[PDB]
């Protein structure tokens, strides 16, 4: 994780995704006065084992496309660092049903 | 369609390709070469479009299946074109694919690796693997070819590594896997690819520069020459080349071009092309964009239009003919050229001739295809693009909506002596709507009768069909043959090959029979719905009961309905048991009633259940067969059963009540216990006298034994009798109970009749003592609100002049005028609504029950007390948009008022009634309020027509599967459960009414009876895990979401809730836990508790349920009730269309709800909305003084007299330091900036052009008819669709995508910074002025300085936080203490975490929520915003609707609208086709090499299969017992 | 009372099977030629809606 604090060069911005399978994150310290998981619109995203994806996969029979989508650069995707597959567990207030399971596919 | 005709084969999918030239001149009937039509005499000529090869056409036989016009399906021909043509739906293409390659090589210019990266991406896209996609750009090592090709080769490794290991798992079949995601992927690529492509100008692959190619409207290309730059590089690399060994362009130059690049660039153009792999392994040639013959349609498509006595030509032979002319001419053209050549030189000629040549077949074949393409002809005729899209499009007009066959139209006229599920037919449509019944041992008796009465005697048979298949006409037959075929009707089949087969007899519709009847514009399915038969004799219009009133949103105000007859018993099922009346009872949009009794049957029931109504045995008796005749199955019993009398003695009485028990005694099982329900009535118990309890309705037992039943019992009301009727006993019982009520009702009007009168409006000599003696006082309130607003103590006189100069200011003024108009209102109606409260119902000389005017106001039958008050007490204040009365220049509000009266009747406080009327003035007035609402309906150009439309086709698909998930027609998962608890709204409605529940426990027990379930469901598993997750959230109560546990999710995500008894959603288990813990009442609370669990089982939405329509529907349809305009944010419609038509990032109110916390103040809050609010220069400048003085030099000075500084500080939260710096800094550098331009602008242009011209300040029938004409028209008029955009929308659719030492430094410092000024001297003391000198050149003359000043002062910010204009401080919303911003900037609103709760800070921007919280938080804001549009104007709509449109519009993790844009991710090109711009989404579909699986509903009604929603979603197998 | 001089049921027909157009197969247009009656968009929705398959085929 490298917490920026005005702005990255262009050329040093090529350099993020140059030494795989090491993963590295930015982050502007402006953008992190508040936690975007603490507000009461955004529910408990958890990200899911290879195993617990691989299980709800089975139990609709569906294909890792075939799932509501999150995007790879939402901010909560970022938040709990989100890689293309992975898949989020989503507890969300219903006013309907109260607790509720939905999930997301990151691609 | 024939049951004794069924067919073995079906088509499962649709490819898209290209024809061949090769593949059309081998199925070819015959070559056309001819451009006439007709030989002499009147044969068709032999090669010309009527050529007799191509079908039977003029009473001759085909010259190919040699059958007649009506068995001959017609033949297809074909035009050899002489010379290639582009076809212009590719042409776009083609041109892409030219422009993008080398003119040397013979390659794409762009770099090889570069290419093979795209080829890799988009091969890896075929399957189902995106990731993998991402990944090879993972794969890496002016480069050399040595190392280049080897990560060709690493990237080619890794393709076929990911493909073979996918392919082992179920990841992807060798058919590949494809989803909208896919799609989304793939439609990205393709277009990064054409980018890229078009790019590079230098080739990458040989650095020789390529000429450059335009294009023009028409399908033409031309070659612009290179520079002298790019031709010194074409002769520098010219050597390199021997090593290795605007003029326009013909189409076979560019199709030589593309020839050899698509053969150099096959390996990645085979993945352009192919959406899925290619398993047919055809090759990817250039030749599929060019046209080198026209397939000419059989001429059964091109037959010749007949109009009366006119035969017309076909326009598209016309434009065939043209093609043909061109033809023979080039033919001619290419014959000379053969000819002569040794003499050459001027060269210019023969590519002249040709350029010629090309261009005229080339438009000829344009305006065959795309007339919009061909060159203009001095209306032009209609190529076949403008076929599938002449006005809706071929798809809209004639495929998702068709003309049927046995169908009927009429005027409808109500009925109550018809039940509330039928309908009357009139005997004409009777004797011509038949019925196509097989001939049966069962029903041999029922059709012979049918036959002998024939085509014009019901019940009778217009036709017979035999086992042969043939028909015989009983329209011409006497008696005499109608008896003879009637005794062969079951004679068996000599044949064996029709032994399976039987006689059809094709007989009148009879009274068994379901009918759809429908009602334009369908808005919900309840609009559409089926009705039982009905034939009434003598009769010309349709019969409709009342209770069907409010569902189509019919009034028999001369109203037209739609009758379906359905011809086949599935058909008949459905419309029996799905699309019926009964089942019809609860909209999907709430769970509400839309059936019950409208008018005279509540005023009856009023006077029938009123305890001063008794009936002797003969009357009772009479009024219970009436209504119920087991004849007709109304009984349950077999006997009409008797209560015994109420009163014995002296003579035997009956009460009223009494027989409303008995109706619902005969009427409801005998099996099940009687209905217990305590409800109330819309009449208060002071009304009928004192002590009285005929409020509380209570039945106990099935037995009415206290109060009268109103609107709000038997009215589509919720929770009343009807109701409650409809909960325990189910829909067809309700449906009994509506129509023996309003049969009884009918009955007890006609021997009791109801009347209105006089005596009903009067008011008794005390009572309008009051009246008068109220509206005495008002005279005086208009003079008292006149100098309230004014602010003059002691109550100054009407006559004043100083308050008639005050009155001035206010009339001057439209805001002013607003605070007088706002309180003399207020004043006046507080006196208005005194004479209604002590005069009705206490003043009134006939009182309740007997006066019937106050009876129809109470009982909710027609009127309201509002009403009742302007009849018998006064008008009141005649409110004008909001105001009052329109008022004069002159200050009077009427010519005979005084000028600035100030009284209430001048203003439009009308003191007199409609009773004993109203005075010239007063009517004037009352005429201006009237009309003023009927003006707002003529304008009012919101329509939900469009908005409805958007969401239907894009959720028509989307249903329940069996796997309880919501489901799209591809299979694609929306919502992982229907709300996350899987209802039905027609369901949740007593499910948490407990008390009923209990009060019927033994009635419902036997309802939802378990007996025959137990075995079938568990009752601990779920029950077990309940307890569990109740347990863990019990412990983290206090603690905040984010802290919550997320060890055991909720029981529904565990446990299937139609198989487990207890996985029920967390809402209901704590409603129901609370319900027995605050109510301790020979029913257990265990038992209980497994009744209400058993109860949410049978309350589950079923499988196949087209939710996705439903909730378009349940948005749609009451929408259409919020098309009148505010009585500062955006509603209604406009706001409804900015979230899901548009959803737009660009909100006309973008809003910020700040939740302050409880340690700020309410006047530490309000200095804190000053702090944020936009400050601006123009608002703390009291005056400018510019004394401008010409010296030596134009001086100019300008003094800035500002407000108090204690004044300015305590109103804005601004200093003087402040406005200092805004000054010093900003101020005069716009003013300097400003007069500069003022300069130029005086030089540029010295005065306007005398002579020359400048431009100019600025369905007439159809405008110009009036209600009464124009609703006439809509009347007879059958939709095509919904109602059109052709508004505001068409507009918003028109986007695309001596001084002191300090002092003196301070001056000296901004001389330095200022071109212009040459003294600036501040208040710094005081802070109350700003003077400063500006000294200009003695040729800048004369310039208007104070309004160039003034201008830069409103437009100069004093402070002002980013992107936000204004923060209020509004009354605190359901006790929730916030603060409204009218502007979006999360990131600044974070930095006042000392006042603002900054985890719920609230936004109505959806795209900005999205920006900084995510989808999810997006996704909160569409369900809180599209309620915050319904709840406004009282409409309710279920969550369940509003949270799958969310759901569907973050689909693909953004914020898609419902329109073309967000519609490009989806899998049906037939779904596409049918919504808008059909030829464009074929052409995408046709080089995608798309396969159309046929599993959307409208690709399903395109290509004739079963759609697979609700009856569909399965299949039906016979069990057969022979091995 | 005043009697208005329109005939409200001017628009009032029945089609069992009536004449159909070459192109589509489907019935014509036409009150006084035994036309057809038009199941536009909107009941193909609500056909749809009800999960009524059968109807709407
Ligand atoms: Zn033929
Ligand atoms: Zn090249």
């Amino acid at each position: 994780i490298f917490v920026y604090q005005n702005n990255i060069t262009p050329s040093a911005m090529k350099l993020v995704p140059s030494i795989p399978p090491a993963t590295i994150e930015t982050f502007n310290e402006a953008a992190l006065v508040v936690n975007i998981t603490h507000h009461e619109l955004v529910p408990k995203h958890i990200r899911l084992s290879s195993d617990e994806k691989r299980e709800l996969l089975k139990r609709y029979r569906l294909k890792e496309s075939q799932l509501p989508r999150i995007q790879r650069a939402d901010p909560v995707a970022l938040y709990l660092g989100l890689k293309r597959g992975e898949v989020v567990k989503i507890i969300r207030k219903s006013e309907t049903s109260g607790r509720y399971a939905s999930y997301r596919i990151c691609m | 369609m024939d049951i004794s005709k069924p067919v073995g084969s079906e088509i499962t999918s649709v490819d898209f390709g290209i024809l061949t030239a090769k593949e059309i001149r081998n199925l070819s009937a015959k070559q056309i070469t001819n451009p006439t039509v007709l030989d002499n005499l009147g044969h068709p000529v032999s090669g010309g479009l009527y050529d007799l090869a191509l079908g039977a056409f003029l009473r001759n036989l085909c010259s190919t299946c040699g059958l007649d016009e009506k068995f001959c399906p017609g033949h297809q021909g074909h035009i050899e074109l002489p010379v290639p043509c582009y076809n212009p739906l590719f042409f776009n293409q083609l041109y892409i694919y030219l422009r993008a390659s080398c003119l040397f090589c013979h390659h794409f210019r762009l770099k090889s690796v570069e290419v093979h990266r795209y080829a890799c991406k988009l091969r890896l896209l075929q399957y189902g693997l995106i990731d993998e996609s991402y990944k090879l750009d993972e794969i890496t090592l002016d480069i050399s070819s040595t190392l280049l090709n080897e990560l060709k080769s690493k990237r080619s490794e890794y393709v076929d590594m990911a493909i073979a290991k996918a392919l082992s798992d179920g990841r992807t079949t060798e058919r590949g896997s494809f989803t909208a995601t896919v799609n989304d992927e793939r439609k990205k690529l393709v277009h990064e690819f054409h980018k890229k492509l078009l790019s590079r100008g230098k080739c990458d692959n040989c650095g020789m520069f390529s000429p450059k190619f335009r294009k023009d409207g028409f399908t033409k290309i031309f070659e612009t020459a290179l520079n002298e730059k790019q031709i010194t590089n074409n002769r520098v690399k010219g050597f390199i080349r021997q090593d290795m060994i605007s003029t326009y362009i013909l189409s076979t130059e560019v199709k030589n071009i593309l020839d050899t690049v698509f053969r150099k660039e096959q390996c990645v153009l085979q993945y352009v092309f192919h959406s899925r792999p290619n398993l047919s392994r055809k090759l990817v040639k250039a030749d599929s964009f060019f046209m080198d013959v026209l397939v000419v349609p059989p001429t059964r498509f091109r037959l010749p239009s007949k109009l009366g006595e006119e035969v017309h030509e076909n326009s598209q032979n016309q434009l065939l003919s043209k093609v043909l002319t061109t033809s023979l001419l080039i033919r001619d053209l290419n014959d000379d050229l053969s000819k002569l050549k040794v003499s050459l030189e001027d060269r210019r000629v023969i590519f002249s001739r040709l350029m010629n040549a090309f261009v005229t077949i080339q438009n000829d074949v344009n305006a065959f295809i795309d007339s919009t393409k061909a060159q203009g002809r001095t209306v032009p005729i209609p190529g076949v693009k403008q076929a599938l899209e002449k006005k809706e499009g071929l798809f809209r007009k004639h495929m998702m909506g068709k003309r049927v066959n046995y169908a009927a139209r009429s005027v409808i006229s109500p009925d109550p002596n018809i039940e509330t599920n039928e309908i009357g037919v009139p005997p004409v449509f009777a004797v011509k709507l038949t019925y196509p019944e097989p001939v049966t041992a069962y029903n041999i008796a029922e059709l012979r009768q049918a036959v002998i009465n024939g085509p014009d005697k019901w019940p009778g048979a217009t036709q017979i069909q035999n086992e042969d298949g043939s028909l015989v006409s009983l329209i011409g037959m006497s008696v005499e043959q109608r008896k003879a075929l009637a005794n062969q009707l079951l004679t068996p089949s000599s044949n064996v090959s029709t032994h399976t087969l039987n006689k059809k007899v094709y007989r009148h519709i009879k009274n068994r029979d379901v009918v759809l009847m429908n009602r334009q514009p369908t808005l919900h399915k309840a609009s559409m719905m089926g009705h039982k038969v009905r034939v009434l004799p003598n009769e010309k219009t349709l019969r409709l009961h009342y209770a069907n009133t409010g569902a189509y949103n019919a009034d028999f105000d001369g109203d037209e309905m739609n009758m379906h007859f359905p011809q086949n018993e599935n058909a008949r099922a459905e419309a029996l048991n799905l699309a019926n009346t009964d089942s019809q009872y609860l909209t999907p949009t709430s769970g509400s009633p839309v059936r019950g009794l409208i008018q005279d049957h509540i005023s009856a029931g009023v006077w029938l259940t009123s305890k001063d109504s008794f009936f002797t045995r003969e009357q009772y008796q009479q009024y219970i067969y009436g209504c119920i005749r087991p004849e007709d199955g109304h009984t349950t019993r077999s006997k009409i059963v008797t209560l015994p009398p109420t009163i014995f003695k002296p003579y035997p009485l009956w009460t009223g009540k009494q027989i409303i028990t008995t109706v619902l005694l005969n009427v409801t099982p005998p099996d099940m216990p009687g209905i217990n329900l305590i409800s109330k009535n819309k009449i208060k118990n002071e009304y009928w006298g004192k002590g009285s309890l005929e409020n509380e309705v209570l039945f106990k037992d099935g037995a009415l034994l206290c109060g009268i039943l109103d609107k709000s019992q038997y009215g589509a009301s919720k929770y009343g009798i009807v109701h409650s009727l409809h909960e325990v006993y189910g829909p067809e019982v309700a449906a009994k109970v509506l129509s023996v009520l309003g049969r009884l009702f009918t009955n007890y009007i006609t021997a009791t009749a109801f009347t209105c009168g006089m005596d009903d409006l009067r008011l008794t000599a005390e009572g309008n003592k009051w009246r008068t003696d109220i509206l005495k006082t008002s005279v005086d309130t208009g003079r008292e609100a006149a100098a309230e607003v004014t602010n003059l103590d002691k109550d100054t006189p009407a006559d004043d002049p100083e308050l008639l100069k005050r009155l001035q200011e206010i009339l001057r003024d439209n805001n002013k005028s607003g605070i007088l108009d706002a309180v003399t209102s207020s004043k006046v109606n507080a006196i208005t609504s005194q004479v209604v409260s002590k005069c009705v119902p206490d003043g009134t000389m006939k009182k309740f029950p007997c006066n019937s005017m106050q009876a129809m106001a109470l009982s909710g039958a027609k009127g309201s007390n509002v009403n009742v008050s302007q009849i018998m007490c006064l008008l009141g204040q005649q409110a004008l948009e909001g105001r009052r009365v329109p008022v004069m220049v002159s200050g009077k509000t009427l010519p005979s008022f005084k000028p600035y009266e100030t009284d209430a009747m001048a203003g439009g406080y009308v003191k007199g009634r409609f009773y004993s009327g109203i005075k010239p003035q007063e009517y004037y007035f009352h005429c201006m309020a009237g009309r003023e609402g009927l003006i707002d309906t003529a304008v009012k150009t919101s329509r939900s027509g469009y908005l409805q439309r958007c969401l239907t086709k894009q959720l028509e698909g989307v249903h329940v599967s069996y796997d309880n998930s919501i489901r799209d027609a591809d299979g694609t998962l929306v919502q992982f459960m229907y709300g996350g608890d899987a209802i039905d709204i027609t369901k949740e409605s007593h499910m948490t009414q407990f008390e009923f529940c209990l009060d019927n426990y033994y009635a419902l027990l036997k309802k939802y009876n378990p007996s025959a379930l137990i075995e079938h469901l568990d009752v601990e598993s779920a029950l077990k895990y309940s307890k569990k997750t109740l347990k863990y959230r019990k412990k983290h109560s206090k603690e905040p979401h984010y802290k919550q546990s997320v060890k055991y999710d909720p029981v529904l995500a565990k446990y299937n809730p139609a198989k487990y008894l207890g996985s029920v959603s967390e809402n209901f288990q704590d409603k129901l836990e609370s319900f027995l813990d605050k109510n301790s009442k020979g029913v257990n609370e265990k038992k209980f508790r497994a009744l209400m669990q058993l109860k949410y089982m049978r309350s589950l939405i079923n499988p196949g349920e087209a939710v996705g329509i439903i909730a378009s529907q349940s948005v749609g349809e009451p929408s259409t009730q919020m098309t009148l305009n505010t009585f500062n944010v955006t509603l209604g419609i406009p706001r409804l269309r900015e979230i899901v038509m548009t959803a737009s990032a660009a909100i006309k109110t973008p809003q910020m709800t700040l939740p302050i916390w409880n340690d700020v103040s309410d006047e530490q809050a309000d200095t804190f909305c000053k702090s944020i609010s936009k400050v601006l220069l123009s608002e703390v400048i009291d005056k400018v003084i510019v004394t401008e003085t010409t010296g030596t030099a134009r001086s100019y000075v300008i003094h800035m007299r500002f407000f108090d500084n204690n004044e300015y500080s305590e109103e804005y939260d601004v200093s003087k330091e402040e406005l200092q710096n805004v000054i010093s800094n900003q101020f005069i550098h716009l003013l300097e900036a400003a007069i500069v331009k003022e300069i130029k602008k005086q030089k540029r242009t010295t005065g306007p052009d005398i002579g020359v011209a400048v431009p100019r300040l600025q369905n007439s029938k159809r405008l110009e008819e009036d209600n009464d004409e124009e609703q006439s028209h809509k009347k007879t008029k059958q939709a095509v669709s919904y109602d059109e955009p052709d508004e505001d929308e068409i507009e918003t659719m028109r986007e695309a995508e001596n001084m002191n030492k300090v002092q003196r430094d301070r001056q000296s410092a901004i001389i330095s910074h200022h071109r212009f000024i040459t003294k600036y001297n501040f208040d710094d003391e005081s802070g109350k002025w700003c003077e400063f000198k500006l000294e200009l050149a003695a040729d800048t003359e004369k310039l208007l300085m104070v309004n160039i000043v003034e201008e830069i002062c409103r437009k100069s910010i004093i402070r002002q936080i980013p992107h936000i204009d204004r923060c209020v401080h509004p009354e605190p919303e359901n006790g929730k203490r916030v603060l409204v911003t009218e502007g979006v900037n999360f990131q600044a609103m974070w930095d006042q975490e000392a006042f603002i709760d900054v985890d719920g800070i609230t936004s109505n921007d959806v795209a900005a929520v999205l920006k900084t919280y995510g989808v999810e938080a997006a996704r909160n804001t569409i369900v809180n915003e599209i309620n915050n549009v319904f709840s406004r104007y009282a409409i309710s709509v279920s969550f369940r609707h509003l949270d799958l449109i969310a759901d569907m519009m973050t689909r693909q993790g953004t914020y898609l609208a419902f329109n073309r844009q967000g519609m490009e991710t989806s899998t049906s090109s037939f779904m596409k086709m049918s919504y808008e711009t059909t030829c464009q989404f074929l052409t995408k579909a046709v080089l995608d090499n798309e396969r159309e699986q046929l599993d959307s509903p409208s690709a399903r009604i395109v290509v004739g299969k079963l759609n697979n929603v609700g009856t569909g979603s399965f299949d039906v197998l016979a069990k057969v017992p022979n091995a | 009372y005043q009697r208005l001089r329109h005939m409200v049921n001017d628009k009032f027909q029945v089609r069992s099977t009536g004449p159909v157009n070459s192109l589509t197969m489907q019935p014509v247009k036409g009150r006084k030629r035994h036309g057809g009656i038009r199941v536009g968009e909107m009941e193909r929705d609500a056909l749809i809606g009800h999960g009524t398959s059968f109807l709407l085929q």
